[PDB]
């Protein structure tokens, strides 16, 4: 009856079925504290998709098998009690109250059950969005009165938009804040679990890959969380010991590099960092250098714990910015160009930070929490920062002490990975890391023929004629550049003279 | 018997209570193509309400009738499933399995009929479904199997809320778009219906008639 | 500044129906 | 029981019931893995409709009878679950599947179904495939937490135009001796290519076997009163999109030919059109990047139709969407776009108003033009890379007494960003209409008055003098197709109506204008 919608955690755990949790056993012991209460015995244990909530009350059953709970939590017997699974094939009028009273007439029954409803924020609208007689609203005399034990599981967010909303169900449920585990914390987890995966994938599992499992997801993983998303490198490092037995640091690398899409795994890549930036800029090679200079502190050696990875003053420009965010985690798209010309009023700098709420743009601006603490690591470029106003860059004297921006629908987007680069106060310009200067015939054409082996590389797979001069080189570099201004985009020069003529090849 | 849980199309086609479609020829014979299939078998023919899905099949019992048909589906007896007379008089229990298992086992007794069903998203969800299995899955292994070729007609709204549901639905029925015609194929249509209307208010109807009608239309 | 638009849907009501017996 | 769920998918790999599963080796060999697991097992395989995801279970099904398969899936069952075959007393039989055989590996077509039967197999007791959409994942699996602790997405696209090639190479010889005819090269290498250009509401894996099991089909009936090719299958799609044959089977300049005037920017746009259909540029890049600057009302909106013409066999089915609305994200979220240029595998989408628009999408924009990229909510890269970019743009004392072509240029670095221009293949300036370039605009405007008359049996003529005056009221140096069509109303058609109810041109003869100044 109850087993028709969950199993048994308790009849898991002393089959074995279960496996073990390492630490989280003061998360455990609130769990007990919560369920040996008398009048509201309901915990909700507070997480985010994968930090271990399902496993809290996993090793709760554990706990009970071993008899290590208080005298009012001993042979009890836990179910998880999916309610999106009563919802599930309830077509009619009083079908899904009726299979919620069949799990309700067994809690009567049995007296020994606790509940575990994952996602309890399902529970406000199931029936009618408490409109009507929502699962909520059957459960809520019961649940306040003692007589019906229940773990719920939401995330923090799930937690204040559904249970914290409905005031009534709130008090029925007692916060137990399961928070996402530490790097070193889920490396004690990986160890337990070592004889889980040991005896499934038939492999063995040395030390390191552990912690090449805990901090390289907490270095390239930010969707997933801690407790899960290594689980799952370990997983999917065995999935390749399916093709094929001891995994490697460079056997999660390799996962890794299959679920993010990055192959780059720092010190070796940091001494050399100046030719894989020239490999994109070639001429103007003083600033390369320079700006490979800092960051071999900032990423090698000491750094504040509490500043952006290097700050710059770009005074091609951009062009560099793009290849240096290439090197920064592995991506191309790492660059976004801010376009601080486009700004240059006061009321527009809540255009780019955040509205306050009641406003214009309360969306177009205050997105920075996708963009840019979404990615591990990013360059922002404010392209054309003398074009605004001063008001604009006070904003950003949080992100050169601390950091940190607040955005305007409340959010603290960290920069702290984000090299921050402004292109052209002595209080604006001293907490920026570095002055850059670029300088403006011998380097434009070394950027034609840059240029051009991109666009013939291609031309010539599809069966085309390459016809090319080293006079007609320096032709390029005449119209693709401008003392007064700079080398005219000569990408368009070279769509000017050759893929224009490219379609008088078939004529 | 399909008879008396359907009505014999092409022998409404011989009798000349079928109206002609001229035109269509590209749509009837599709609709022989991709019963000639292997995999999606069954054509269901989507299109507006209106368009003529069901005059495609009623030109496809012309068409057998006429013998403008390939000697794989010569004197091949369409008949359209009423479902309305199925379900009638189901009174007692099993009798729309029953009957429902009599119009199938017929079509495998005999070979000669191809199967219509009017209105397929009507099929999809009705029938006998309390304490016994609908109209829909009865078909639905003789459809997935392969004993059992329906001609289906459905809007094309319909068929993406009945039949595009299930994905072995989808591998196993052929959309057949039944579009509009533009009005020069109306014309024709117009002027080839033209004599059953011309007999049956006993007026004449002009040229010009068939062009305002479906211009002004 | 800006309004909201709260914007309330329409529910599919979860239905009862009669249903038929056969002897 | 055992066999009222399904059909056995492996005894049926065996016995060669099973169609030949040729290309799509890595996402096989990605759900071997994902099926190799011990806490997220059993992937659901997900695809739009008719990518083939019944395939690659297919596929698998015949991975464990080759030993292509590890020690984990040797020799293990794998059933298909058919609901449509005392409902819910067998479906809870499906789980005593652990106990009965052990070999179980259960296969689920539209696992979306499922939940909100819904087997839960005591959280992970029973392997599962499921198969799904791309929308429908994220719509009922991936909404539920309990079903997405254990399955696992593994995303199956839809095949490459070349790759689909190789598909139906392999499972040539099932339609070879079902139709009992030799469909040959040609028609496999013009399947996947005719379709793709020519449907966009099914795929590739899938409508290009659609015309090759039809033109065997056809095939198979023309016989009663043995070779299918290009030409064979061009017959075929004609009877279904009815897209003429000749037009499934570079640019002729013939654009010209329907609009009035501006007779070099014609040629202008076919330089690179030509260039395209070779398609000798990268194709990461869009297909053809244009902006049409300049004088407004020149027929330069008429040039694109034109080219939709010229690029669909339709006249008209290019996108139209508007600009200058936008000052939040809830109405930039239609960047209506999404929908349409996904039922369009090429289009001719047409972008007015660009020269207003919120400051934040100006960084968005260039997704459009740099990338073609659009990744939408359903999950679903938007292509605008093969599909032709266009980009309508309009733009004192005793000096006075018309070449703005590089002046033109200079405020489109100023008023757009000085790397949009970097992503355009050719630049368009428009030129005023001269006097014979507006006269035989007024031609194109009354024709279809005179054949508005022609209906109640009438033609006129009218002389090229009163043209004239109607080409000169009908022309200001800022528009001159714009305001044309209205001083014919108020001069031709508001002087005609009242004529022939009057009845002083009446019935049957002609009319001609012959105006005096
Ligand atoms: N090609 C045709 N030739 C002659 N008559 C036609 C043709 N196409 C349609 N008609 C006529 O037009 C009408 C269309 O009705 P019909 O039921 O065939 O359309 P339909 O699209 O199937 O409609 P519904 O969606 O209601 O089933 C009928 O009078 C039919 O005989
Ligand atoms: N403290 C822990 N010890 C061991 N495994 C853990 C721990 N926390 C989480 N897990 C792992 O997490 C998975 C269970 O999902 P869980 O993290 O509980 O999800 P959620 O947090 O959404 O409830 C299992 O792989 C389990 O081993
Ligand atoms: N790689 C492939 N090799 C052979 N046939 C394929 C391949 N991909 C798809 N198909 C075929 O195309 C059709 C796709 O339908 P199906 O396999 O059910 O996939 P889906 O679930 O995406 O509709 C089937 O006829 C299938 O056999």
């Amino acid at each position: 009856v109850l087993d028709q919608f969950g199993r048994n955690l308790t009849a898991a755990a002393m089959e074995g079925k279960l496996d073990p949790v390492i630490g989280r056993e003061k998360e455990i012991e609130r769990v007990m504290q919560v369920l040996s209460r008398r009048t509201k015995n309901n915990p909700v244990l507070i997480g985010e998709p994968g930090v271990g909530k399902t496993a809290v009350v996993e090793g709760l059953a554990q706990a009970i098998v071993h008899g290590e709970v208080p005298e009012t939590l001993k042979d009890k017997q836990l179910y998880t009690l999916d309610l999106g699974s009563l919802v599930a094939g309830s077509r009619y009028r009083g079908d899904f109250e009726e299979r919620l009273k069949k799990v309700l007439k067994e809690i009567n029954t049995r007296g020994d059950i606790i509940l575990f409803i994952d996602a309890l924020h399902t529970l406000v609208g199931a029936g009618a969005a408490e409109g009507a007689i929502d699962a909520a609203s059957i459960l809520k005399p019961k649940l306040a009165r003692g007589e019906l034990q229940t773990i719920g599981a939401t995330t923090l967010d799930e937690y204040r938009k559904y249970i914290e909303k409905d005031a009534a169900l709130e008090r029925r449920f007692q916060p137990v804040q399961v928070g996402e585990p530490t790097v070193e914390h889920t490396i004690e987890i990986l160890k337990g679990l070592r004889d889980r995966y040991e005896a499934h994938h038939r492999v063995s599992i040395t030390d390191a890959a552990m912690v090449a499992a805990a901090t390289l997801a907490d270095r390239y993983i930010n969707d997933r969380f801690l407790p899960d998303k290594a689980i799952d490198l370990i997983d999917e490092a065995g999935a390749r010991m399916r093709i094929r037995a001891e995994v490697d640091d460079e056997q999660i690398a390799e996962v890794l590099g299959n679920w993010t899409g990055i192959p780059v795994f720092e010190t070796t890549r940091l001494l050399r960092m100046e030719e894989e930036l020239h490999k994109r800029i070639i001429g103007q090679e003083d600033a390369v250098k320079a700006v490979s200079k800092a960051i071999r502190r900032t990423r090698a050696g000491l750094k504040d714990p509490k500043r952006p990875s290097g700050s710059f003053i770009f005074a091609g420009k951009t062009e560099l910015s793009k290849a240096l965010a290439n090197f920064l985690f592995g991506d191309d798209d790492a660059l976004i160009q801010i376009d601080m010309g486009e700004f240059h009023d006061r009321f527009t700098a809540s255009r780019l930070f955040g509205a306050p709420p009641g406003y214009v743009g309360y969306e177009e601006g205050g997105q920075l929490t996708e963009k840019v603490r979404r990615k591990p690591f990013s360059v922002v470029l404010f392209d054309a920062i003398e074009k605004a106003h001063q008001e604009i860059y006070n904003s950003l004297l949080q992100v050169l002490e601390d950091g940190r921006l607040t955005d305007g629908q409340g959010r603290t987007v960290d920069f702290k990975n984000t090299v921050l680069i402004f292109t052209s106060r002595p209080e604006f310009l001293n907490r920026i890391d570095d002055i850059i200067v670029f300088h403006q015939r011998e380097e434009i054409i070394r950027m034609v023929d840059l240029m051009i082996s991109r666009v013939a590389g291609q031309l010539k797979s599809k069966d085309m004629a390459l016809v090319l001069t080293d006079a007609a080189k320096a032709l390029l570099a005449k119209r693709g550049f401008d003392p007064v201004l700079g080398a005219r985009p000569l990408r368009r020069t070279i769509q000017r003279e050759i893929e224009d003529q490219l379609s008088e090849k078939i004529l | 018997v399909l008879d008396q849980f359907g009505r014999n199309l092409t022998a409404a086609a011989m009798e000349g209570k079928l109206d002609p479609v001229i035109g269509r020829e590209k749509e009837i014979e599709r609709v022989m193509q991709v019963l000639s299939r292997r995999t999606k078998n069954n054509p269901v023919l989507i299109g507006e309400p209106g368009v003529g899905k069901t005059a495609v099949v009623e030109g496809l019992a012309q068409a057998i009738v006429h013998g403008e048909v390939p000697e794989t589906l010569k004197d091949k007896q369409l008949y359209t499933l009423d479902l309305g007379s199925l379900v009638a008089g189901s009174r007692y229990r099993g009798d729309f399995e029953e009957r429902l298992k009599k119009v199938l086992k017929e079509i495998n007794t005999r070979g000669d009929i191809i199967l219509f069903i009017d209105a397929l998203h009507t099929l999809v969800g009705a029938g006998a479904a309390e304490g016994a299995i609908d109209a829909a899955s009865i078909l639905k292994p003789k459809l997935a199997r392969g004993e059992l070729q329906t001609i289906g007609a459905t809007t094309l709204d319909e068929y993406r809320k009945y039949i595009e549901k299930d994905a072995a639905l989808e591998r196993r029925f052929q959309p057949v778009q039944v579009g509009e015609p533009t009005v020069e194929h109306t014309i024709e249509i117009l002027k080839g219906l033209r004599d059953r209307y011309e007999a049956h208010h006993r007026v004449s109807i002009t040229d010009a008639a068939m062009v305002a009608a479906a211009t002004l239309a | 500044k800006v309004l909201i638009l709260a914007c309330l849907v329409a529910l599919a009501l979860a239905r009862e129906l009669e249903e038929l017996n056969v002897p």
